[PDB]
């Protein structure tokens, strides 16, 4: 249930 | 019921709603080292560490015997505090469309800063060294605001010296971008060079960086391991303020310290 | 049969539709604020107020009860009266293609003025606040025509120093468009420059903008909301005159008052 | 029975 | 048989289709006014005059009647006779490529001439009023080939000022196409800096253009009605010459006089 | 039976 | 078997794809009047003459008799003898893949020379009259290598005074690309600026002009015929070398002699 | 039988 | 069980996909030759020699026998050891992603020097004669770092001049690569022009070239023939290491010697 | 059993 940011690349 | 525990908190759901997209955004503005590093998981709370496969040699072992201990780096988990006041949450529910989220942005910046931080200048508490504090090479000392264009290349060449290939990202600490991007060259603009010099390479900012700082975009140099991804979760609430927190858990390893070259006071 | 009356006009449908092409040619072409600001509605005539969604707490209550007024922002009705010679709207019917519509225009620019007004230098008598007069950053004082691509990128490291990023319009006043257009550096041109600055914004004339002003297009920091939209409703008439008027009600709000940067005197 | 301007975006 | 009466010309097939493309030609490279203004037509041969729906009080009239006449503008119809050698077109018929159509040009550049004068400058004796002459800004004063860079801009700024938007088109007479075209700035271009400077407006040659004009492309503007369209009509023969003509009949229209800019000698 | 040169925009 | 006879060569059929090849690339690099002049044919070996389609009257005729003369065209047929090793073309058959074919290079390049200097500047010898020696038009006499870019300009603007429209294509002789190519201002380019003037008109080499020239490149004013187009032939063979030779029949037209400027020596 | 060079535009 | 005869070595399948992976990146990265000349196989390990198609006379023979030798250019093979930690290739069955791999790239660069260097500067010893050594042109001498924008130019007039057509690639050694990457002139790039100037040509890094190098790209003059292309080979092993090669087969023929010029100390 | 390099063009 995170914030869904995950790799930015 | 996981461990955010979001259910208890005295908080309608559009109010959530909201708090996530002020984190949320906060985040993807500022997080610098996930734009740039590779990046595992997220694998969730129970990822408790990073498999090296690596063994280390066991001194004190009988003749008959040879023992070696497994290496494995764990994860340091984070968490920001931070409060809000239930009557502007509840007057989400009235239709107010913007109710006070400072405290929601302070703490995900102090989140962005403890990642930034561990990424860049290391955690030596966590286990963690940073990009800067491994590279081997020297770090150019930038005189000044117009040293910039030949320094990255100086540092670019000395990548492409040891051998590291691959775009060249630029980063740029606080004080360098300021002054790189409030330049002008009499009309004829500045940071427009600043990226044509970079060979495809992007050119970020880093709140938590110290300098600046060129580095391959090559892949398998740099890994961010993330096991519970950042997250908003509920711990206590008083009758006018509830206490909510950002949560992380992640490390950092530098699988090849010469991919980068520091540049020192801007 | 509505609030505008038009069928009770002695005007034939075609000079009907040539009234509202030339109004509707003016708005498209000098409505500054509708083309920066976010944009609620249109409602229609019995829409009255805008929720905002807060309370008020009430003093003098007992111990016993707590009682609180909701806060709303009612919208303003503004008509601007004009006047048509019913002979030249005749001529319409007869194949004329250039009929006297000077004061359909007149009408027209009084209107952007009004509402452009209220947008950027507020108005008090309506509960509205601009965003000019609501922004708390101090005002750069631009002192020639050459000092503006300097000043931009000072008001936009501004925005982007309190927090507010996204592309950055410029908003230029009367004599800031005339002067910074009306301007060419020995061939090389400026103005083009000037575009270039901002990161994607765009760059539009407001007549009723004293100075410049530098604002975020984010979204969610500027709100116009329409009840009635723009309309040309009957009024009057005599045997050679004909009484009309252009008809709008709206209301304007400031939710993030530091998205903007007053530029002031060109 | 408006003019139809609506937003210019 | 229409009035044309070319089937009655000693001419074959092939010599008729020669004349028609050189003419066809030459129209499509010179007619100036034509790619600018707006087309009505063409509506042949009995198309007589332009209703301009508008009405004229006549004073000497009795108390019971009204009685006004209806204002209308006639077509002028214009003829440009040129003679041919019959062997030439004769010659046709045996392979030739390049029979002598000399007079050919000659004649549809005195038509363009016709046109393009009665469209810029007007014409009065066909109760024609120009472009140039009908309207009311000042006439910018071009001192030298590189005035020109700065006036265009100032006649648009007159242009915007007045109430007229749209591309602006530049439309230069004989000396300034040749001394603006026939100029360059130690290697950079200049001419591609003035269509640099109209905003997706054309930038027209016209041979009967006295100086320089600014102009809007945004229509409704400017009228040029064509009753009989350009045309090739046999006149007369002798043994050895034939008499053709080009006709045409056409009115131009001022719809609005402050459309445009005049700008003097080059 | 004209040309066919219309309007040159 | 046609008049190339090649079945009658000692040359094995790869050797024959060989000498093909070179001389097709050789006529391909160095042709420059095909890709500048309007192309008739090829037609074969029978076609004799270009019919011009014009009359000449003759003298001493009776007077109850009118008689002329057709005019017409013959073309000339070219053949260019060159010689080969009859063990370098056998050694194709055992897999070599560099033959000496230096003699078809040579004979091509001497065809190539024909048919241009015929195109440019004449063959009286063949009834031809070239480009260069048929413009009415005064020869711009250029002084220096940085006085191309305003000749051309003068060049073209007589063009277009003339009447002369289109795309205008610059030929430049063997001294002028020389010095016009390896030519650069401190890193600025110059070539890049020639072609930069011609309005999308090809800049082409030619080995056989004299000087330079600047022609329009509309068509309907150069027109190059060909009956037997460019073929390989034999002729005859002792026991080591073969005779061979490029053959063709041809004949060029100068239809509009005002379409081209000649500038002199570079 | 030629080489087909033709027209080079 | 080839030659390379991997199944006997002590490697696990993923450390064996390492070798590979980090072998093909360093061939891929820094084989200057085979980006530039034609290729012809590989075919394999029982390829041994290039026919050439041509014959050469024997002295010694009776008069009533013509005899003559087929002549052929045999191919070389080049191995290359390396040794590797058994350890290090062991833990990348554990998970390890960077195991210790430092002289399959020592190897790797060194089998590139030995092909580049017998591309463009021959190896007399296998027979091979390189680009730089058959050339027939003058080598330019050029003196400084901005002499290269010029020079080229004149090498590729030669180029021209000669008769070889077509893309011109520049190969820089170490030192000009360096001196000419690592110039800016105050912001203008100098690279950039270098680029501009050769039309489509690549520009490539030779390690193993010697100063600088213009050379046509049209094909036909240079032909590497490769028999078994790169490969890692097992070798032996004792306890701890492991002993591998690189393996290859190849020859290189300049088939014609002038399509290249030498620009001598950068 | 190459490593598949070949031609780099």
């Amino acid at each position: 249930g995170s914030l869904g940011i995950g790799s930015l690349r | 019921m996981d461990l955010l525990k979001r259910h208890l908190a005295p908080i309608v759901p559009d109010a959530w709603s909201a708090i996530d997209e002020e984190a949320k955004e906060i985040f993807q503005g500022h997080l610098a080292g996930r734009k740039l590093v590779d990046f595992r998981g997220p694998f969730g709370w129970e990822y408790a560490a990073v498999n090296t496969g690596e063994l280390r040699p066991i001194d004190d072992t009988p003749e008959d015997v040879d023992m070696k201990l497994r290496q494995v780096q764990p994860l340091a988990e984070v968490r920001v505090p931070f409060t809000l006041d239930v009557t502007e949450l509840d007057s989400v529910a009235r239709g107010a469309t913007n109710p006070d989220l400072d405290d929601v942005a302070r703490a995900a910046e102090r989140m962005v800063e403890a990642e930034d931080s561990a990424i860049f200048h290391g955690w030596a508490q966590a286990g963690i060294k940073g990009i800067v504090d491994s590279t081997p090479h020297e770090a150019l000392a930038v005189a000044s605001v117009s040293d910039f264009p030949r320094a990255v290349l100086s540092a670019a060449d000395t990548l492409r010296k040891a051998g590291v290939t691959g775009p060249y990202a630029l980063v740029l600490g606080p004080k360098a971008y300021d002054d790189l991007f409030a330049a002008t060259q009499d009309g004829y603009p500045v940071a427009k060079q600043v990226q044509r010099l970079v060979v495809d390479g992007p050119l970020v900012r880093a709140n938590a960086l110290a300098g600046a700082l060129v580095m391959s975009m090559r892949g398998g140099d740099y890994e961010l391991t993330v096991g519970q991804d950042l997250s908003i979760g509920y711990a206590f609430h008083d009758r006018s303020k509830v206490e909510l927190f950002v949560a992380e858990s992640f490390t950092f390893r530098v699988l090849e310290p010469g991919a980068a070259v520091h540049l020192r006071y801007a």
